[PDB]
């Protein structure tokens, strides 16, 4: 299949709500080695977002049940088993994305904006692997997530405006990583606050689309409000 | 729309 | 696993929104050869309703696109091929169900309600196959759908109260079959009006739970309204 | 609820 063809199929699959199909297309596209257009980058991300999100939503449901069945050693066993079957699906998808990010996406990014987008995505996907890991594997995974977010953060501080939606959305997701994954509320609140304030301050100086930026600023602050009390 | 792609942790 | 395990897994897959899994569980249960209880019959339907409904949904979207593509035959070509692939998934599913019905569910049904339920379902499923058939086989698939519904309709007239929801839901779906599939609005309107009017007369006569019954009565009347002007 | 399994054509 031709690259333009692959994209057009991805777009049909999106209209059809057939995300697994959509992700297969955009995987092949990426594997062709050329740098993604912004349109392609968005299709890839829409597709993996929905494919991984469905499994995360199901892992949370079956995880709950498992943990809430006091006794009933069998019922409970079956749950744990369904959970593991779902986890396996979910590690396969994260591994596919992380491999696309390492082999093609990140090394092919020629603009800071894209590089920050992909590095954040890498942090996100390792964060998903973290949510569902046990043993000493956790620590190792948690660290990969942190380092990917941190590299993204340092680029975004050097190259992007504080109001750029990708810089802000990285701040948001990194702050949630600290709170929910590293259990460091103080590092979380401090990243969210600084990010909110720098953006407020850029408005004072100051064309671009602040609608989307201000939405993510609201999400930063809602989290501060909730992490405060 | 745009924010959907960013996969926000909200 | 044993019947109980399968049934349990099915309810877990429902909670997780993993319908393909739910269907496969409830298929095996059915395949053990014993008459299904109401809890099992209901799980089987929920599962397949969602499994088939997604592909109907996807088919309508793509098919539509293939239609408004009077521009690039090329695109049109892809839309046709995608549609064809999806019809194929769709035919497999109806065929699984139609077969579960002929081998087990109808022959083992010992009670009028269940028997009407499965004949309606048979009609529903041949009807879904007619929606994507052409033109050769269409005539004969339409006929199988109609034979099922009719047979179901006769039993429900002798054995069930006119306000019974299975009876009214048969009337609703049968009437839509006449209107959308046999292009026959006189027969659609009459079946629906009669079914509404007879449920109204049983209200005068009189329990048990008329909330569901009255919602189907409303859907019947909303269709007559639409189909008049 | 109940009407769901009934696969109404609405």
């Amino acid at each position: 299949m031709d690259k333009n063809e692959l994209v057009q199929k991805a777009k049909l699959a999106e209209q059809a709500e057939r995300y697994d199909d959509m992700a297969a297309c955009m995987k092949s596209v990426t594997e062709q080695g050329a740098e993604l257009s912004n349109e392609e980058r968005n299709l890839l991300s829409v597709a993996y977002k929905n494919v991984v999100g469905a499994r995360r939503s199901s892992w949370r449901v079956v995880s709950s049940i498992e943990q809430k069945t006091e006794g009933a050693e069998k019922k409970q066993q079956m749950a744990r088993e369904y959970r593991e079957k779902i986890e396996t699906e979910l590690r396969d998808i994260c591994n596919d994305v992380l491999s696309l990010l390492e082999k093609f996406l990140i090394p092919n990014a020629s603009q800071a904006e894209s590089k920050v987008f992909y590095l954040k995505m890498k942090g996100d996907y390792y964060r998903y692997l973290a949510e569902v890991a046990a043993g000493d594997d956790k620590k190792g995974i948690v660290d990969q997530s942190q380092q990917a977010y941190q590299e993204a953060f340092e680029i975004s501080k050097k190259e992007m405006q504080p109001t750029h939606p990708i810089r802000l959305g990285l701040a948001l997701n990194f702050s949630v990583f600290y709170y929910e994954i590293l259990n460091s509320p103080e590092k979380a609140c401090s990243l969210a606050k600084t990010a909110f304030d720098e953006a407020i301050a850029e408005l004072d100086t100051l064309e671009e689309s602040y609608k989307d930026s201000t939405l993510i600023m609201q999400l930063l602050r809602d989290n501060l409000t909730l992490w405060t009390s | 729309g745009l924010l959907d792609x960013l996969d926000l942790a909200s």
